[PDB]
């Protein structure tokens, strides 16, 4: 009761879909979906520029930016994109490049119980790929309990002077049905993140993904912006769980998918004010 | 083909 009440209300208002998602329903851009009805709406999808002239369409990633304010800078906004196909890991690079990501959150496995969640699309440690026109090297893993961290170096094969860091934190324990019991492994891991992003100057939008990039996806991105609100603005502030879900849900379709998810939120943000009241 | 969660 109570969280029952405000999922089902939530979920009562997205039963019509109202914002376009026709470019996602074009014939070229059938096979870059990972799945038929999840699509991001026209007016926030990230367009790809700089594709190649041979290719009739070459401007669609299944992918939406996601501000957390209406004014919100680049640096304090997010991507929120499925995972790799095996066809779009070149458009998935380019997104990164032209958007100037320099922190990815990937919140799956590759695989989990036999179904891809997302292609891999980095190299192995110390080893270099190039994936189309972009060149990665992987630098360094550091394995934490909960995450990986992949040090991996971007650039524009050819083109001198496009190098830049991308900081890939591979969350590799979340459970394969519901979600974790306890928020402490993904709260620590999203003050990594937090702080990384934070210290690079003109970084561009934190990508996030998982399978369908809302589900998994949207909880991460709103623990993540729930917590950043009391960091900014101490632990009395109030914070609005459904109306935060309802500003994500207006620039991608179906962010945060179970009540589980919805519950996971709430206990994360309570654990994060206990942890600052608890020294 | 159906994002079923």
């Amino acid at each position: 009761s109570g969280f029952w009440e405000e999922f089902e209300t939530l979920q009562q208002q997205e039963c019509k879909l109202l914002y376009s998602r026709k470019e996602g329903q074009r014939q070229e851009n059938k096979n870059k979906n990972r799945y038929k009805n999840i699509l991001p709406f026209d007016h926030t999808r990230v367009v790809l520029h700089d594709g190649d002239p041979n290719e009739p369409v070459s401007d669609y990633i299944n992918a939406n930016i996601i501000m957390p304010e209406f004014g919100s800078s680049g640096k304090k906004s997010y991507i929120a994109t499925q995972g790799c196909l095996q066809n779009t890991v070149n458009d998935f690079w380019r997104m990164v490049f032209q958007e100037n990501s320099r922190v990815i959150v990937m919140t799956t496995k590759e695989v989990e119980r036999g179904k891809s969640k997302c292609v891999k699309y980095w190299p192995d440690e110390y080893a270099l790929k190039e994936y189309g026109v972009m060149r990665v090297r992987n630098v360094k893993e550091s394995a934490a309990h909960d995450y990986t961290l992949r040090e991996l170096k971007l650039s524009k094969v050819g083109q001198g002077n496009t190098e830049r860091t991308v900081w890939q934190y591979h969350f590799r324990t979340w459970p394969d049905h519901g979600v974790p019991s306890d928020p402490g492994g993904v709260l620590d891991f999203l003050e990594e993140v937090h702080h990384k992003q934070e210290s690079i100057m003109d970084a561009g939008p934190v990508v996030v993904h998982s399978s369908a990039g809302i589900g998994r996806t949207g909880t991460f991105i709103v623990i993540d912006i729930l917590i950043d609100i009391i960091r900014e603005k101490g632990v009395d502030c109030d914070i609005d769980v459904p109306k935060t879900i309802q500003m994500v849900r207006s620039q991608r379709s179906g962010m945060v998918q179970t009540e589980a998810q919805y519950r996971f939120i709430y206990m994360a943000v309570q654990h994060y004010i206990e942890t600052l009241q608890r020294r | 083909s159906d994002y079923m969660n």
